[PDB]
RNA sequence: AAACUCCAUAUAUAUAAUUUUAAUUAUAUAUAAUUUUAUAUUAUUUAUUAAUAUAAAGAAAGGAAUUAAGACAAAUCAUAAU
């Protein structure tokens, strides 16, 4: 057929040469092959099927339908870790996304500073180190609508650097006082 | 038979072209300077027709080609294993037997063994360590020779990552369970199930690290292990974590790049086939393709160029990111007011915009669940009554 | 990303135990008879074998009443024999019913028995007709040899109907 | 049916005995190179000094 | 240019190959049923691919009509009868006809496809046997002797490094090739 | 080889990764009657440098278990990692289902590439039974991996003209077969499912065939020449299948209007090759 | 099966009046022929299955 | 909400050695439409505009699944669970 003993041993393991030989001597040359359009059987990519690829072929020694090991041949005995992790880089981050980190989670002033730098170019270092935060009023505000009483969280906050700069901001949220004061702090920093 | 005389016939036709009784027509080189070129023109037009037949009747590509594209070929296929969930996965029990009574028997057995598997997960260590191993539903696979029970499990708390390798010298309360499932020689649960199914049985505990990668595990965990955080009211910290489990992904951009990648895949396969259609075929003379029924271009390595297992498989897979989730707590989760309460936490989106701009078409599981949605309800009992945790997740 | 692929050709021995249960071949009948004998004798087919490694937990569920309500009890766990020393039962009736294909056919009853029972002639003729009808109508029912024999006798009129365990 | 038979029944006459090997080999090479090896689409994948060139 | 890809691996990427019928007799008829045409057709393609290598002329996956069970049930646990909901179940049927093949080759085909049957599919096999009008059915000694000889020559072994074996098959041959089985015929 | 894990004595000189995966094997197997073994303990202490754990810790972990781990550390698990923000290091369950579909595809494709070729060793030349000498056809049914009762049914079909009967016995045979013979096709068909296994059903059909043939050949007492053949069952069958026997009238055919083949010299000048 | 000729029609191997007792059905069969005024220029051999008279 | 989807529509392609014939068929895949233009007339955010007129080209015209939030302390503790 295409290649008989053409260095085929160097490219395929000896265990398969018998199968290739049998195929050469059973499928005739000039066979009028035709691609199938009703059903799909081969992968969209091209593979010689001579190596068991992790995460794309069943892990040996682990139970799975279409397995050929007996109940006394399984070689998996630990289940505290994810069998068959992801290939390549081992991660599936979309384009333009970052792994979550601390990100100043310990202080929402860091988030406020980053947002205000993004929006208007003020100094995150200054906002995070030289500004003092102080709520003044934190109360529940209600609206009566068709469905019923919709309660809202209202906060007002003063932010000041103790050296002349001062501002106040009001923030209204629907879910939590924390988001209310976050919005208020944002507005105050804007309105210094 | 042979053109040696058809040439003379056509020369006579040229004479007629000038006049039916004239010697010859206007001849720059005795009708050879451009008549031969026109003959070659018609021959190459015949080649064009045969060639586009050649390419068309040998086309097979994954679906996802944006119609706006120009180089996209006429062929398309959505049934690629990586781009749609096989409908056999819709049903928890995957069987067909010509004996309907046996079929009913087997579905009964599947349900009962599933409930047993649920009951067999909880564990004790020292009377103040209660470990619950949340497990999804069981996927029963009934081949003609062997039965397989496959499920996804999430341990309540894996051993601390900061902890040293000390885990290598003892087997956890969960490792013991998973080992007695199918590793013990004459004692494994598969041996017992073989009596009920008169078949060879297998079990697969696929591990999951996060609870929100599956709708069953997520709802089960909320309804069984997080009661104290919402019994008298949903804790704000719990709500914050539950709402920020996943970042705000740009579904539009994700879908657009997926479609563009499929476009590139198809176009580069098309280019491979075209270069085999033109650059090759030199030594091998024409008419050996026998385009009537044979369509073999050449070496499969050349038809599939720069398409290995390292780049193609992963970028075409679907249902990969969680871009939306909704949680509903309903029932008497409040000592005060003694009434029903519903709390809904909705984040993200619930539409796959991949199907909106490409040729890939959605398929409804059980004819009512969109392919991209996975949802589950779990009911439990507290001192006030029954309450339900309903979770819906959208994967893009 | 590389792992060796080990090969083992699919020899007929490997493909055995999965030949059609009903095939047109005396060889197939012999093979299927042996497999059915193993299944009835509780060979470790469809499950892992019992080797003498586990001493306390070596149990099986293939009790005579498995799957049957009538006796009445909980799931009985019976200690299972080791792979060796396992007695295999071969029923000659099972052989002549799966391999060769012999059938009993309910050997008829003739006028002498009914004449002995009753002196009248019309009764004898009617009883013979009854026995013929029962003989040609009771074969299609899937039943055991002894029980079918008893039913045939009772409905013919030989044994009293008390033999049926009223 | 009304043309091809007449043209094909003249090859027996036109064969004659003149040497043709070289000429027919050259003609066959010409057909292979031009008709059968023409590239319909090529490849893997100045100063406009004169105005009104199309003119 | 690159590493060679032989015909065996190049065949996976094209439609399965068939062997022409040279006489025309139908030896077997395999009907595949499932609720999932995807697995149904994938497995049918696998069958048609193994038949070629094993030398069995197979016709191909003839699609027989699909059967639609229908039910209608009310949507409410209690009285709401004006609203009802319909449920359906489709059974998909494919047919593969095997012509001009020896019974043992056909046996081994069925055995291999059972070995590697998918999930959610079912096989019904109709086997046809040509026979003479009158059959000699009293042959016991020479009969079983020749039958066991055929068993031995079929399920033989010549390679001990490669290949796989079944304990059940080993025991089956062990008990078949035994003097107690020889006398089990007519020990009466 | 395989039984190495059952012999903790020969766990000497093995690499730590092999002493492990054998200790784990002994713990997985022997799950309920595992007993501590000094040989296992000694072979395990050699892996202290492998796993960077103290030997004094290995001993007490071996002799206590999970209680030993909670002794090594302080309070039990307290931090709730259930809602830990996603790291994009793992794939959802539905994605894993799709990946499993692809894994199955690759399994079957490797089979078709390398294992199916190896069963061409068993190709055999087809010995066709002589159709003259094998007129009867026995049909068997099998339901793989099931217990369908119909698996016991066997059918027998022959053609009457191929029985080897002279006209009189053939007529008698048809008459005695009654509804099991359709003259329009000349096929005698009869099936049996009244015995549990096919072996019997086939023998029973063969016996009825022999009995019918014997009676047909016996024309000394009665030959049933006066009785014509009954076809009413065949008529009933025919009424239940729509028939399409009409054929296109032959005089309406007009070949003189069929499409002719146009002459083009491209094929005549390119077919020489 | 339509082949040029006279105005002959055979429906399911039967005459038009035999198969179609309704006049409107015969007129409907004709209609193409009369819009192209070739009623007497083609022979029709029609074989139908399913539905009723009007459908066929 | 629309689309995506299922039953239907047309075309192709693939299977059936047309004696499971219904090839006038079966069901796998793909294409097509939530139709295009051309001049007419009223008009009018001016042409980039609709409503019609209907030369033309098209096989192309339906059906059902899906019924949000809030409510009526609507029905359901007799489907089961509480
Ligand atoms: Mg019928
Ligand atoms: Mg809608
Ligand atoms: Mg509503
Ligand atoms: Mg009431
Ligand atoms: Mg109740």
């Amino acid at each position: 057929q295409h290649y008989d003993e053409s260095l085929l041993s160097r490219y395929y393991p000896e265990s398969l040469l018998k199968s290739i030989k049998l195929a050469q001597q059973t499928i005739p040359e000039d066979t009028k092959f035709r691609v199938s359009r009703n059903v799909e059987f081969a992968p969209p990519y091209l593979d010689d099927f001579t190596k068991i690829h992790p995460f794309w072929d069943y892990k040996p020694g682990m139970p799975h339908l279409h397995a050929q090991e007996e109940n006394n041949n399984f070689s998996i005995f630990r289940w505290d870790q994810v069998q068959q992790p992801l290939p390549g880089e081992g991660n599936i981050l979309p384009p333009g996304v970052s792994l979550p980190n601390d990100g100043g989670r310990k202080s929402k002033s860091a988030d406020v500073a980053a947002g205000l730098h993004k929006q208007t170019g003020v100094d995150p270092d200054y906002i995070t180190r030289k500004l003092t935060m102080k709520p003044l009023v934190m109360k529940r505000v209600s609206n009566q609508t068709g469905k019923g009483k919709i309660a809202s969280f209202y906060a007002l906050v003063v932010v000041g650097d103790k050296n002349g700069m001062v501002g106040l901001g009001e923030g209204k949220s629907r879910e939590e006082m924390s988001k209310a004061i976050f919005k208020a702090h944002w507005d105050a920093v804007r309105n210094l | 038979l042979k053109l040696l005389n058809m040439i003379l016939s056509m020369m006579n036709k040229t004479n007629n072209n000038n006049n039916i009784i004239i010697n010859n027509t206007l001849d720059s080189l005795m009708n050879k300077k451009l008549l031969l070129k026109n003959m070659l023109l018609d021959m190459n037009n015949k080649k064009m027709n045969n060639m586009k037949r050649m390419l068309n009747n040998n086309n097979m590509n994954p679906a996802g080609a944006n119609p706006v594209v120009h180089r996209i070929g006429p062929a398309g296929n959505i049934n690629n294993k990586l781009q749609h969930l096989n409908n056999m996965n819709n049903w928890n029990t995957q069987i067909y037997n010509y004996n309907k009574n046996m079929e009913i028997m087997n579905t009964m057995n599947d349900k009962l063994i599933n409930k047993l598997l649920y009951k067999m997960m909880t564990l004790k260590l020292n009377n103040m360590n209660i470990n619950k191993i949340i497990m999804s539903k069981t996927i029963n696979q009934h081949s003609l020779n062997k039965l397989n029970i496959k499920f996804y499990y999430y341990n309540n708390d894996i051993n601390n990552n900061n902890n040293n390798n000390n885990n290598n010298y003892y087997m956890n309360m969960m490792n013991k369970l998973m080992n007695i499932m199918n590793n013990n020689m004459n004692n494994n649960l598969c041996n017992i199930l073989s009596y009920y199914y008169k078949k060879k049985v297998t079990i697969e505990p696929i591990k999951l690290s996060y609870i929100y990668l599956n709708s069953d595990i997520f709802s089960k965990y909320i309804s069984l292990n997080d009661m104290d955080k919402y019994n008298n009211g949903i804790l704000t910290n719990y709500q914050r974590m539950l709402n920020n489990i996943m970042p705000k992904l740009n579904d539009h951009n994700i879908s657009m790049n997926y479609i563009n990648n499929i476009n590139n895949i198809n176009n580069n396969k098309y280019n491979n086939m075209i270069n085999l259609l033109n650059n090759n075929n030199n030594i091998n003379n024409n008419n050996n393709y026998n385009n009537n029924n044979n369509n073999y271009i050449g070496n499969i390595n050349n038809i599939y160029n720069n398409m290995t297992i390292d780049n193609i498989p992963m970028d075409i897979l679907m249902y990969k990111y969680l871009v939306g989730w909704s949680i509903k707590f309903k029932g008497r989760l409040s000592n005060n007011n003694g009434r029903t309460s519903t709390t809904n936490l909705l984040n993200g989106t619930f539409n796959n915009k991949k199907y909106l701009w490409s040729n890939i078409n959605n398929n409804y599981k059980l004819n009512y669940i969109p392919s991209n949605h996975n949802l589950y309800n779990n009911s439990n009992i507290n001192k006030n009554g029954k309450y339900n945790i309903k979770v819906k997740l959208n994967f893009i | 990303v590389s792992s060796e692929y080990v090969l083992e050709e699919p020899t007929p021995l490997s493909l055995l135990e999965y030949t059609p249960q009903v095939f047109p071949t005396k060889e197939s009948r012999l093979v299927n008879f042996t497999l059915d004998s193993l299944k009835k004798s509780n060979y470790p087919i469809y499950r892992s074998p019992n080797l003498g490694i586990l001493k306390v937990h070596d149990f099986t569920l293939n009790t005579p009443n498995f799957g049957k309500y009538t006796p009445g009890s909980s799931l009985i766990f019976a200690k299972e024999p080791q792979l060796q020393n396992l007695l295999i039962e071969e029923d000659p009736e099972d052989f002549h019913r799966q391999v060769t294909g012999e059938y009993q056919l309910l050997k008829p009853y003739v006028k002498k028995d009914f004449e002995k029972l009753t002196k009248s002639k019309d009764t004898v003729s009617k009883l013979v007709q009854n026995s013929q009808v029962v003989r040609l109508s009771l074969q299609s029912v899937v039943m055991g040899s002894e029980e079918k024999k008893l039913v045939y006798d009772v409905c013919s009129g030989m044994k009293p109907i008390s033999e049926l365990q009223q | 049916d009304e043309i091809l038979p007449e043209l094909k029944k003249s090859l027996e006459q036109d064969k004659l005995s003149d040497k043709e090997q070289q000429l027919e080999a050259e003609l066959s090479d010409f057909f292979r190179n031009y008709a059968l090896l023409n590239k319909l689409f090529d490849s893997k994948t100045a100063t406009p000094t004169k105005p009104y060139p199309n003119l | 240019s690159t590493r060679p890809y032989p015909v065996n691996v190049e065949a996976v990427y094209y439609a399965p190959l068939k062997l022409p019928i040279k006489y025309g007799d139908l030896v077997a008829d395999i009907q595949l049923r499932s609720y999932d045409n995807e697995n149904l057709d994938f497995y049918s393609d696998f069958i048609l691919r193994t038949g070629y290598y094993l030398g069995i002329p197979l016709t191909g996956p003839k699609p027989l009509p699909t059967r639609r069970e229908r039910w209608t049930v009310i949507k409410s646990p209690f009285v709401h009868a004006k609203s009802k909901e319909n449920f359906e179940r489709h059974t998909h049927k494919r047919l593969i006809r095997a012509w001009d093949t020896n019974p043992e080759v056909l046996q081994m085909l069925i055995a291999y496809i059972t070995k590697h049957s998918m999930a959610g599919v079912g096989m019904k096999c109709n086997f046809f046997q040509r026979s003479e009008i009158s059959l000699d059915l009293g042959s016991d000694a020479n009969g079983l002797e020749k039958s066991l000889s055929n068993i031995d020559e079929l399920y033989s072994l010549r390679n001990d490094d490669k290949a796989q074996t079944s304990a059940v098959g080993q025991k089956v041959l062990e008990l078949l090739d035994s003097p107690d089985f020889k006398k089990h015929l007519e020990k009466k | 080889s395989a039984d190495l894990y059952m012999h903790p004595e020969k766990w000497k000189g093995l690499p730590p990764q092999r002493i492990l995966e054998l200790y784990w094997e002994r713990m997985a197997r022997l799950g309920s009657e595992y007993k501590p073994n000094k040989d296992e303990l000694n072979a395990l202490l050699t892996t202290s440098e492998y796993s960077n754990v103290p030997v004094n810790d290995i001993k007490k972990l071996y002799h206590r278990g999970e209680q030993g781990a909670i002794d090594i550390k302080g309070g039990n698990v307290n931090r709730d990692n259930s809602l830990r923000p996603f790291m994009f290091d793992e794939l959802p369950s539905q994605a894993q289902e799709l990946v499993a579909q692809h894994r199955e595809q690759r399994f079957y494709n490797r089979l078709a590439a390398y294992e199916l070729p190896l069963l061409a060793q068993y190709r055999q030349e087809y010995k066709r039974p002589s159709p003259e000498s094998h007129p009867v056809t026995y049909r068997y049914t099998s339901y793989v991996g099931e217990e369908h009762p119909n698996s016991r049914k066997v059918v027998l079909s022959v053609k009457t003209k191929e029985l080897g009967l002279e006209e009189k016995s053939l007529h008698k045979f048809r008459i005695l077969a009654r509804s099991r013979y359709d003259h329009t096709t000349d096929i005698f068909k009869m099936s049996s499912d009244k015995f549990e296994h096919a072996s019997q059903n086939a023998r029973y059909l063969h016996d009825i065939l022999q009995r019918l043939l014997a009676e047909s050949k016996d024309l000394t007492e009665d030959d049933f020449s006066d009785v014509p053949l009954d076809t009413r069952h065949t008529i009933a069958k025919s009424l239940r299948k729509k028939k399409r026997d009409y054929e296109f009238p032959e005089h309406w055919k007009r070949p003189e209007d069929a499409p002719k083949k146009k002459f083009d010299i491209v094929d005549q000048l390119l077919s020489t090759l | 099966f339509v082949v040029r000729g006279t105005g002959e029609i055979l429906v399911n191997g039967r005459q038009l009046n035999d198969y179609f007792l309704k006049m409107k059905d015969r007129e409907s069969i004709m209609y193409p022929l009369q819009v192209i005024e070739s009623v007497g220029k083609y022979n029709i051999f029609a074989t139908t299955s399913g539905g009723g008279p009007t459908g066929q």
